[PDB]
């Protein structure tokens, strides 16, 4: 009895574990979702001023 | 260890080759006198594909500069970026070409190839490895187009086994600036075909057509001409100064793009144009390279992709990107539309990856496809040679230099017979 009650602590150890790595992964994704689309700046608009031929 | 050794000839040539100078210089952090003062440290890790070194923390260009008058040698040094070349490097004669094919192949030219090939083979001499030479002159004119098909065959009897790449500005016939324009064209197209190992096709009227229907410029000019040029003349070779997930330098490239040694005259274009109006409508991503890339109201030759089938196509990505939603967009265009795809080449499509992307944009691309279209550009060209030349137009300027007719003739059954050479894959 003593050694199935050990087995539902350890499984209980492991879940609060991926519970907070799934935390940690959300965050993760949620600041890689933001990095990759990307926007011009007056440095891309600058250039096509300049040269009078 | 992977140089290139960039040589330009002409008021053309010497017009993109001071423009592109100013793109590479920013992209590596140079100023207008030399000095590295950039911020991050892959800049300075590969600058010797371009650059030189000097005394005291100081890169010259690794450029040649070729003319036949000192009157475009002048602009050059006057420019913002002009006290950057070494003074060593500009050649120049004292009377012009004249709008002379023959002037800059015999006459001219020929007491001046022996001084420019003095000064390549000081700097080719220079690297440890060198990978290829570059050109960027124009067929309608009599520097360009005589002189620098001149350097051209003699390049390539000294240093065979290596790449010679070119720029060439063919000429356009709806805005055309030179009487003897198609005499200039039809003899140097006959010199590019056997001596070149690639060649990209650039209409002035192309990049006309870009500046007032895409980037909504009201007052293109010559200076904005060639910034288009020189944003995909450095698109080509940015795998061999920075780091990326699949490399491509120039040989990897035409290694997967020409199937027969005499079909190597391609068709740039540039992905994120985009104006000052309609900047904020659109969120660039990978789709929205790939449809720009892609479109034939792109392509920097004045020729329509639509009236012929691509045979292969390159495609070099820049910036952080996955190479999962850029592998599902080329797989997209080929299965979509097979009538414009060839079928005795099952995967046409080449794709590369960089991780640095262009100086104000975090994503960019650049398309170099062969097409059958490209020979509408030719068969052009020869309506109006033969057109002329029933009637000796203007005959006695090319005959008086020391020529026959047998190569006006020779130059024109060569030159028909690379239309029939791609007249059987359509």
């Amino acid at each position: 009895r003593q050694q199935q009650r050990l087995l539902r602590e350890q499984r209980r150890a492991l879940d609060c574990s991926n519970l907070n790595l799934a935390r940690q992964q959300y965050l993760q994704k949620k600041q890689m979702n933001t990095a990759s689309s990307s926007q011009p700046t007056e440095d891309y608009f600058s250039q096509f001023n300049t040269r009078s031929r | 260890m992977r140089e290139i050794v960039h040589l330009q000839a002409g008021q053309c040539g010497n017009q993109i080759g001071a423009k592109f100078w100013e793109v590479i210089s920013d992209e590596h952090g140079i100023d207008p006198t030399g000095t590295y003062h950039g911020d991050s440290d892959l800049q300075l890790e590969r600058i010797n594909v371009y650059y030189n070194e000097a005394t005291g923390g100081k890169y010259v260009p690794r450029a040649v500069l070729v003319d036949l008058e000192p009157g475009t040698m002048d602009s050059v040094r006057s420019g913002p970026f002009g006290q950057i070349f070494r003074p060593d490097n500009f050649v120049f004669g004292q009377s012009g070409a004249g709008n002379n094919w023959a002037k800059g192949h015999y006459t001219e030219g020929a007491e001046l190839v022996d001084s420019v090939l003095d000064v390549v083979r000081k700097e080719a001499e220079s690297c440890d490895c060198l990978q290829g030479f570059q050109l960027t002159h124009s067929l309608g004119g009599g520097t360009g187009s005589g002189m620098g098909t001149l350097l051209i065959s003699k390049i390539r009897e000294e240093y065979p086994d290596r790449i010679m790449n070119t720029f060439s500005v063919v000429p356009s016939p709806k805005v055309s600036d030179t009487v003897v324009e198609p005499y200039n064209a039809t003899l140097s197209v006959h010199q590019l075909v056997e001596n070149t190992d690639e060649t990209y096709c650039i209409d002035n009227e192309a990049l006309y057509d870009i500046c007032f229907r895409t980037l909504k410029l009201t007052t293109p000019t010559y200076g904005d001409l060639n910034h288009l040029v020189s944003a995909t003349m450095s698109g080509v070779t940015t795998c061999l100064r920075f780091p990326g997930q699949l490399n491509a330098d120039l040989r990897k490239l035409a290694v997967n793009m020409v199937p027969f040694p005499r079909l190597h005259f391609f068709m740039p274009g540039f992905a994120p144009l985009t104006s000052r109006g309609s900047q904020q409508y659109r969120a660039l991503t990978v789709p929205e390279l790939t449809q720009q890339m892609f479109d034939a109201k792109n392509m920097m030759a004045a020729c329509d992709p639509r009236h012929g089938r691509y045979l292969t196509v390159a495609a070099v990505f820049r910036g952080r990107m996955s190479m999962k939603e850029v592998d599902e967009q080329m797989l997209n265009v080929q299965n979509k539309n097979s009538s414009y795809f060839v079928e005795w080449i099952p995967n046409n499509v080449k794709t590369a990856v960089c991780d640095i992307p262009p100086r104000g944009l975090k994503m960019s691309a650049t398309f170099i496809g062969n097409s059958t279209a490209i020979q509408e550009l030719f068969k052009r060209i020869s309506e109006q040679f033969t057109a002329m030349f029933r009637r000796k137009a203007f005959l006695h300027w090319y005959t008086g230099e020391g020529m026959d007719e047998m190569e006006f003739t020779e130059a024109e059954s060569n030159m028909n017979d690379l239309v029939s050479e791609y007249q059987q894959y359509q």
